[PDB]
């Protein structure tokens, strides 16, 4: 009765958390090159893309919702609360996943934008910490696309 | 614990990097440090607090005038910014900590800073409303290095005023009054005249007992030397500088003393 | 009584499904307060000097090794669901599985995130430790490597707990 | 000690031989209405079967109680009466007649009626007032009731002690004042009395407070040593323990509570009995007799 | 019914002593490093602080597989008494683990410096910091009383 | 009934509370005892003191625990809800003053190892300090034990 | 039958609280006096007053606990809601002045030992304020008396 | 029949709010007296007055609780809820007065300590001051006997 | 029915917020007067002003608070829970109205003892600021009176 | 009904709202004007506008809680539980509009004090933002009377 | 029945938080008119822009009240169980609306009065930044009307 109700409310849980996520990423890696710019501004671009890379965490975040919204449909079954608890942890699992590396790779880009003006040859570090980083988003993904596959019973 | 890694973290081990790297060539070497402090630009407020320190004696300098535009010549950034004579001296309130403070203390402008004996007094007024500020932003394990300049400056101003300055009214009261445990505990400084009454007052404090011993250096000098070279002797203390925490202050004490030592060395 | 009657109406699916979620969500987390921790020192060594990049990507790895154990976990988890019959809604077989199975998840999150806190704390003094000396790595992965055991250890107490789900 | 009938934390022969005997109840518990008879009360000491029963604590909470109580008030009176010593040795003024009359005898009344209703209630085995409806029938300030009242007279001297209590508040404050205009800092004195009276009859209980703490500790510490001496009576397990209660005797029994009656104590004799003596101030003089050399 | 309660015990048993593991384990390897930069001997042999707050650890992950062996429900009745005595034995030993080790942390961070000053009062450290571990171990006494009392 | 469900409770929380004031008071000892023998490695061992005073708690509070564990036995007699409840309030009386009398002893210890260098009487005022404030860890285990035997009758 | 639960965790409560009450006093008494008695072993001895002082009121706590525990007995009175909440109210009053008298005990011998150093006739004056604070003590304890005096007369 | 539990928890709330009060009082009292007699000796005993005031309101919650006490009498009458709650109001509203009254009197003394210090012509000013903060606590406690005198439905 | 607990609820809370309010304003008039009693002991005199009007707030608070317990007779006339809600409103309205009072009057007081120091022409600008706090306290008052008077309308 | 549970309580709450937010304004306004009279008396007489303006939040207040009580008579009329919840959320809604104007108007009165006594040109100018927030209480004053003015609207 | 208690008190959150929102700005708006004072008390009237936008949120606020309070007409058109709560959730809106507004609105308008000294041609620029922000009290104002009736007269 109520778990058409749960699984919207996790398919919202989805979006808003990754959407957070990715906006305090994108907004700490903004201010990072901000200060850069001021210093070395021809190095203002060749960082600029990992500082919006946070779009990576959003697009994941709408898709996690498209996908969750996707499942819900009273005529295909009377899904039960089985199916909207499931579709509720699994929206709340991804968008908590997001918002975590969305933080870590909003810390790990500022400290880089510093870190590849003040040494060149750091660039190649700091793109395999950012990928390292994007490797636990890609991990909850994974982690939410298997459970809502069984949220459709 | 965690926010040192949610912020700050690059910057701490920046500057310990160049601490760790740290050992006109004096003036070559305090431009390199300056110039290391300037590029690292919370802890913000703790870099202002830090070049106030030196900046305080700066705006003191420039308060002269009477040959007041070789102040240019020494406009070092670490001390001498320019951010940081009544007329003037109100402008000059502005973007300083113990300014403001200042004003009012030392309203008579020259008159109570007399380049003789009151400037030092009107400097060592700043000084103490300095520390102050600085002791006001606690929270770290800085506090007792603080209180422990502090206290060195204001013994040194005590032990000066006993020895020669009480003929320029630098008295019992003046020991405190105009002269910057010390900030508790005090009073016992102000019948020191002797340097065995010095001795005699440093026993009160066990750490500070036996640090005077025979008073023929460090105590021998006049201003704030003398509580200030027990400090200078005992800064192997600072240099064990535990990791997160805030050393951007013991940092720049290290390459100030550095700076000094190579200015002592000179000709050999 | 009747509130009481109704906390223990409450159904057991949903509390289980919470855990399983929760698990996999803390373990990411903590994975990733360790991974940023770590690599704040790292970034910094590497400004200071680029030499010793190898040695610090095995503590980012440690950290990364957290994460995926806690992804291990929520997929044991996820094998570990039901049906969910409506007969069985409230049996005391479902009901146990999955208050085991919240129970399972609580803990391997909670092992998760601390390992997670812990490894990045020592990866972030041990990079400063390394900029300051490179004769000291060695001692300082050993430490890491001993205190990333908390994580083993609580996954080890999660896939014990997982055999106790028993929901038809 | 000898008084309390408890000798190392256990009882032991009194000068008589059993002061309370289970009436009847040759198998009967003693959890019953005839309880224990008793044929005569042991002199030496208290009853040697009430210390180690059940109601042990009610009985000796009572008995300490009390006698905490008429210890304060005895120290009290001693007290008082020292002011007119004092007062005549050295010669004082008529203030001790105008003030230390009043203040030896408002706080003595106030505490007669207490005194006095324990003693009957001890004496007349007024059962129906016990420890609590004592407190009870002082508790009321209004006139009437009565009912529990077992002295004859309680009725009208309840009245009469509560009327000289609200007399002697004025006589100790105006006298000594009108003395001195005549004869020409009595605020100290002012307030400063009443209070103080109360502080120092309340203070009194906390003799019987540590009392009650030594007795329980010493308890305790039979208890464990019985208990390790008969389940445990192997050699080592019986020596470890015997060890065990000597360290514990050593550090709780004889540090501890030695320090914290001695403390007490001083706290007692400073607080009320040196209240209305010594009056501080002074010096103590010294000549040069080779002290520094002695 | 009631064994939910049992249950949750030993997740909560082994998630409190990890907490309070990971917080000594932390303490004491910070100031490991910090001795590490300048005295490179001395930090070797000062891990065994760290060694020891990583041994709390495994004494909570022992008492967890304990209580989850004894939850078995198709072999006994799990009734009342015993998810209630399973959860009181396995919050005792999880808080008093994460007491332990934090006390163990707070001693250590203080003995990693003090060995970096003066090496003679090493021993002095390890014997407070071993006194300190006992309580732990205190904590595990209790958890296996309070746990074998699930006989009925 | 019920009973259990609170007087194990109250058992696991004497001995948890217990555990938490030892490692208190032992974390401000440790840290004084390392202040102090920094400079003056001689008394570091007469300042050690203080930790087994404070230690002393846990053995205290472990068996007052071990006491509440015995004193529950279904299998005797029925443990009616009185019984649990008096067994519950024992145990966290027992806890709550073995947590207060570790952290008194704590800040004391500290305090005093810190200044035991500065003078040789620090040897014997810590210890009297130390000493009182065990006084009341014992006054707390006493009571606690009283509570714990008056739980077995329950009518 | 809920009532004996009420008037054992009152108890407790007054025991507990008591204890914390004893144990802050103790601790800041002893952080005075270490920081005290390192100029002078006056303070060794001479100025241990408040340490004794406030475990006087630990003890009056373990005393009205002990007088509370023996309040109960199911066997001889089957005890009503009313005696559960009188003994609740007494054991509450008791640990909460405890508590505020630990804490003010506390303060001020902090702060007499501080002065310790200073001129030696404010001696008197600290006694007399501690002596005058610690009489709040006295007043709970009456107060615990009279409820527990009342509690048994229940209909 | 619950009245008793609503009555008696309203005479030790009386109380406790009453000892905290004159606790948190004469802590401030006690520091000032301290730090004045160390400055000057003379006037020590003589600034106790504080002190020795911060006692009143202990035993006027005292007698507040005495008076409760006495108030509940089922023997006399059945206590009926309408004088239980009435008690119960009566002492909160006593403990609260006399907590507030113990504040001021701790501020006001700890001013007036470091005031006469400086010079002792403001000790009429300080005496003052410390009876016009008493008088809420007298106010308190007329009301709490006021309103306790109600029990009679 | 349960109308007394409202009605003797509002009146204790009104009682305990004009107290509140009070005591902050006097605390609040003493820190400031305490600088004036050295300063300029002559003027000290003239500053007890604020103290007053802080009693004469919790005085009016009082006041209210017992003419509201003494419009509370069940056995004259039976107490609908109308009447006990009015009444409980009224004791709130009136007790929040003085604590608020009560604070702006103390710190008005505690600015103007420093202003009036400074320069003595400033007393009839801190009595005009006094008098119009107060007004403030009168209409809280007056508004209690209305509403407790309302309180018998019910049937 | 159940009525006047809410809407008295409402009734109290929007004067006693009105009176704190009054109360804040009129000591922000009088701290100011102290310090601005210390610094000058000349001005002292001339800057009490503010203080004055600030009071109309009381004297709205008391209106709004005069009209409201009046708004409840059970024995003119019966009221239901809506008749109770209007009256209660008018005041709520009055109480709330004049606690944000009182507080605006005490930040800007301190503002224009310092404002006032730096640049006399600008003083009488700077009363257009004391206007505002005048304008503010009223139009919160006259939406709170539109919404009492529903009392009779229930059948 | 009870749902004309939840319509009332949307209608009075609404009021209360327009107010709010207003007072929190009109605060900073005077705060930086003193400080731009004595500096350039010429530019004192030219300064009154955030106080006519403080005073526009209040007036919005109080409309939109009004608006709200329109509906309470009991004596016709049951109010059924719509009328109370789409009332409640339109007062909400606007007040929560009003409250960010007003809030916006004194941060910049401070702001442009602590800068109204340096480069005084840069009013104009204010305002702008100033009306962009005010933009958002008509957009709730607008959303507030939208939802006065859209799900409130719609319950048959």
């Amino acid at each position: 009765e109520t778990a058409p109700f749960f699984g919207f409310l996790g398919a919202a849980a989805a979006l808003v958390f990754s959407c957070m996520g990715a906006a305090y990423g994108t907004a700490k890696s903004g201010v990072g090159v901000a200060s850069m710019g001021v210093m070395r501004p021809e190095l203002v671009m060749k960082s600029i893309v990992p500082v919006v890379m946070a779009g990576v965490l959003g697009i994941y975040g709408l898709i996690i919702a498209v996908i969750i919204s996707t499942g819900i449909n009273p005529k295909a079954k009377s899904y039960y609360l089985f199916d909207g608890y499931a579709h509720l942890s699994s929206g709340l699992a991804c968008g908590l996943a997001g918002l975590s590396a969305g933080m870590a790779i909003g810390i790990v880009g500022d400290a880089g934008v510093r870190a590849n003006a003040q040494q060149p040859k750091l660039f190649v570090g700091m793109i395999l910490i950012l990928i390292f980083a994007e490797a636990l988003a890609l991990y909850g993904l994974i982690v939410g696309i298997i459970l809502s596959s069984r949220a459709g019973q | 614990a965690m926010t040192f890694n949610i912020h700050g973290g690059y910057l701490e081990a920046i500057v310990r990097g160049y601490r760790a790297g740290l050992l006109t060539i004096v003036e070559k070497c305090t431009l390199k440090l300056v110039d290391e402090y300037k590029h690292m630009l919370p802890l913000s407020t703790f870099l202002e607090y830090i070049t106030y320190g030196h900046m305080i004696d700066n705006v003191v300098l420039i308060v002269t005038g009477r040959d007041v535009q070789e102040l240019l010549e020494k406009c070092h950034p670490l001390g001498m910014f320019d951010s940081i004579m009544r007329e003037l001296y109100r402008l000059v309130l502005v973007d300083t900590p113990l300014a403001p403070y200042f004003s009012e203390c030392i309203t008579s402008e020259d008159l109570d800073d007399m380049n003789i004996e009151i400037m030092r007094n009107t400097l060592y007024k700043a000084y103490l409303e300095d520390f102050y500020k600085f002791c006001q932003k606690l929270g770290g394990a800085t506090a007792e290095i603080m209180s422990d300049l502090l206290a060195f400056e204001a013994d040194r101003r005590a032990v000066n005023i006993t020895i020669n300055s009480i003929g320029t009214e630098l008295t019992r009261d003046d020991r405190r009054k105009l002269y910057s445990l010390y900030p508790y505990g005090h009073e016992e400084l102000a019948v020191c005249e002797d340097i065995d009454q010095v001795r005699g007052v440093m026993e009160k404090y066990p750490p500070y007992q036996s640090i005077f011993s025979k008073l023929s250096y460090g105590e021998s000098q006049m201003l704030d030397k003398a509580f200030y070279e027990e400090e200078v002797k005992r800064l192997c203390l600072a240099f064990e500088q535990q990791f997160h925490y805030g050393v951007f202050f013991a940092y720049m004490r290290l390459r100030e003393q550095e700076i000094r030592n190579l200015m002592w060395i000179s000709e050999c | 009584s009747s509130w009481s009657r109704a906390l223990v109406k409450i159904s057991p699916y949903t509390f289980s499904a919470i855990g399983i979620a929760v698990a996999i969500g803390v373990s990411v987390l903590g994975a990733a307060w360790g991974i940023y921790i770590t690599g704040s020192s790292l970034i910094g060594a590497a400004i200071k000097a680029p030499r010793i990049t190898s040695k610090n990507l095995i503590s980012v790895i440690f950290c990364e090794a957290v994460a995926i154990y806690g992804v291990i976990v929520a997929i044991i988890l996820q094998t570990k669901l039901e049906s969910v019959p409506a007969s069985q809604i409230y049996a005391p077989e479902s009901l146990r599985a999955g208050y085991a199975i919240f129970a399972s998840g609580i803990i391997v999150g909670f092992a998760n995130l601390v390992c997670g806190l812990c490894v990045g704390i020592i990866g972030s003094s041990c990079a400063l430790s390394d900029a300051q000396n490179s004769s000291l790595f060695v001692k300082i992965l050993v430490i890491e490597i001993f205190g990333s055991a908390l994580g083993l250890f609580g996954v080890i107490v999660g896939i014990i707990m997982s055999a106790q789900a028993s929901w038809p | 000690g000898l008084i309390y009938n408890e000798f190392f934390s256990v009882p032991f022969e009194i000068f008589s031989h059993s002061a309370y005997a289970c009436r009847d109840l040759s198998c009967s518990e003693a959890t019953t209405v005839g309880l224990i008879k008793v044929r005569d009360t042991y002199p030496f000491g208290v009853d040697p079967v009430w210390h180690g029963s059940r109601s042990e604590l009610p009985f000796l909470n009572s008995l300490k109680m009390k006698m905490s109580i008429l210890l304060g008030v005895a120290q009290m009176n001693l007290g008082i009466i020292l002011s007119y010593f004092n007062a005549t040795f050295f010669r004082i003024g008529v203030n001790i007649w105008c003030q230390f009359i009043p203040q030896i005898i408002f706080l003595n009344s106030l505490f007669g009626y207490l005194s006095l209703l324990i003693i009957l209630k001890w004496i007349t085995g007024s059962q129906a007032d016990l420890y609590h409806v004592m407190i009870y029938m002082f508790l009321s300030p209004t006139d009437e009731l009565g009912d529990n009242q077992l002295f004859p007279g309680q009725k009208t001297a309840q009245l009469v002690l509560l009327l000289l209590a609200f007399v002697s508040v004025p006589w100790m404050l105006l006298p000594k004042p009108f003395i001195l205009k005549m004869q020409h800092h009595q605020m100290i004195h002012t307030i400063e009395f009443v209070l103080g009276a109360v502080s120092n009859t309340a203070s009194y209980l906390r003799l019987w407070a540590l009392s009650l703490a030594h007795s329980e500790l010493s308890s305790v510490f039979y208890e464990k040593v019985l208990l390790l001496a008969w389940g445990y009576n192997n050699i080592l397990i019986l020596i470890v323990g015997i060890i065990v209660f000597i360290f514990a005797t050593v550090g709780v029994l004889l540090v501890m509570e030695t320090l914290s009656a001695f403390l007490h104590a001083l706290r007692l004799h400073w607080v009320e009995f040196q209240n209305k003596f010594y009056e501080g101030d002074g010096y103590k003089f010294s000549p040069f007799s080779f002290a520094l050399l002695d």
